[PDB]
């Protein structure tokens, strides 16, 4: 079952790592430290975005280094889906780590 | 308001 | 904390386990090299 | 995903799908981190401007899978929550900030193909791979485009 819009299959898409300042100057939302914004900027031709329906899904890295994924990111908002001008947001995991291994490490981390 | 200035939960 | 945790995280059973890559990883691997 | 391409199997095993008990529908996408917990957003679950407040009985946690509509019979397992986790700071009023929850399974999944952990990214990895320009991958079941429709 399905119907366009809404995928039959799981869907993939790489996306850019986009520059803070570049993030933080694409919305008049208040940025942090906690978030980061990825996608393809106007002058780049290539598109793809996360969209209704991908949120709470994982934002990955493969290391050059050790062959291993890393969970980068999480899909948490953006305005409207593919928009010149316009990036994903995603929470820091790296940064919330702390408060990850609180909770895992029963409320001790 | 993160609502009135557009913000969209995904 | 520091590398992998499980030893097995992020290696993919399908893929990194059987040497073997997916169609797009390539598209990550040359966003890379010390370039940022 | 707006232009995005049907994945391989297999190809991200740490891939959750969060699904509402009754009525029944797919909330969000999610991580597996371990064999026990599941990593998401917190909007997911908690947010009062939509009148959104779901708890442990409420849904369950569809792993393993690949097609969104069908129960893939062999290959996923689906679970239901022990506990539920959400950001103390978690703020949906001004800018979606700490945007992030943990889910405890009732117990342990069992792995397999089609069923692993992502891994956590460590302070050396963060400061090599956290870069403007370098590219990263995003999955899920969601729209294929921006709605105006279903």
């Amino acid at each position: 079952s399905v119907a366009e819009v809404q995928p039959s299959v799981l869907q993939v898409v790489n996306l850019p790592l986009v520059e803070r300042p570049v993030c933080k100057a694409s919305t008049r939302i208040r940025i942090t430290d906690n978030m980061f914004c990825a996608g393809y900027k106007p002058g780049e031709g290539k598109r793809g975005d996360a969209c209704e329906g991908d949120s709470g899904g994982p934002f990955v890295m493969k290391s050059p280094y050790n062959n291993r994924w890393y969970q980068m990111g999480i899909v948490s908002w953006g305005e409207g889906c593919d928009r010149d001008g316009k990036y994903g947001f995603y929470t820091h995991v790296f940064r919330l780590k702390k408060w990850i291994q609180k909770v895992i490490d029963r409320l001790g981390s | 308001d993160f609502l009135a200035e557009g913000g969209g939960v995904r | 904390t520091f590398g992998a945790g499980e030893a097995d995280c992020g290696l993919r059973p399908l893929f990194e386990k059987k040497q073997v890559q997916d169609q797009t990883e390539k598209e990550l691997f040359e966003s890379y090299i010390e370039g940022r | 995903i707006v232009e995005g391409q049907d994945a391989e199997v297999g190809l991200s095993p740490w891939q959750v799908m969060l699904f509402r008990k009754s009525p029944q529908e797919l909330l969000c996408g999610a991580s597996l981190i371990s064999d026990r917990w599941v990593l998401t957003a917190a909007h997911c679950l908690l947010y009062p401007p939509w009148d959104k407040n779901f708890t442990v009985d409420d849904l369950l946690v569809r792993i393993g899978k690949h097609s969104r509509t069908r129960y893939e019979r062999k290959v996923e397992k689906i679970s239901m929550l022990d506990k539920i986790y959400i950001h103390p700071r978690y703020n949906w009023k001004e800018n979606l900030d700490r945007d992030i929850a943990l889910l405890k399974l009732k117990r342990p999944i069992e792995l397999s193909d089609y069923i692993h952990p992502v891994c956590l990214p460590d302070k050396q990895t963060a400061a090599k791979l956290l870069h403007a320009g370098f590219k990263g991958r995003v999955t899920g079941w969601g729209n294929r485009r921006e709605t105006w429709t279903t």
